[PDB]
């Protein structure tokens, strides 16, 4: 979508391996801020949203 | 420290950094000191094959 | 109230006792309070901070 009309997605009720998208050299900003990149496979979370 | 990467990869040779080969190439300590030294070599480093 | 002055001391040492163990709560301008959250959520250098 455009960035004024931006999608909103719930994730929830999944486990997720973040290990793909660090390991993943397609991105060229891959930048976290509350949290460590390598560390959000230690962790368990709720309202997640893309 | 002698290297040639990319051009976006020079983000990662600093402390504190995440990244590709700053984990699996080149890694500096987060008590680093000295000087980090990058300048573009497309005229000597690459070939048009 | 005939034993006030004994009562007094006694409950300003538990009070500050007890402000003593409530600051542990404050996160002091940090994200958390809690150090293993810190701990576990972010890599040393900003950890650190």
């Amino acid at each position: 979508a455009s960035v004024y009309a931006w999608n909103r997605k719930r994730i929830s009720n999944c486990v997720a391996d973040y290990s793909v998208l660090y390991n993943s050299a397609s991105f060229s900003t891959f930048k976290c801020y509350g949290v460590s990149p390598t560390k959000l496979n230690d962790l368990c979370f709720t309202n997640v949203y893309a | 420290d002698s290297f040639v990467i990319r051009g976006d990869e020079v983000r990662q040779i600093a402390p504190g950094q995440t990244g590709k080969i700053a984990d699996y190439n080149y890694k500096l300590p987060d008590d680093f000191t000295g000087c980090v030294i990058a300048w573009n070599s497309n005229n000597l480093d690459s070939k048009v094959g | 109230s005939a034993l006030g002055k004994l009562q007094d001391v006694v409950n300003q040492n538990a009070q500050a006792l007890n402000t003593l163990v409530k600051q542990l709560s404050s996160n002091f301008g940090a994200i958390s309070s809690v150090l293993n959250d810190i701990l576990s959520r972010l890599d040393p250098p900003e950890a650190e901070v």
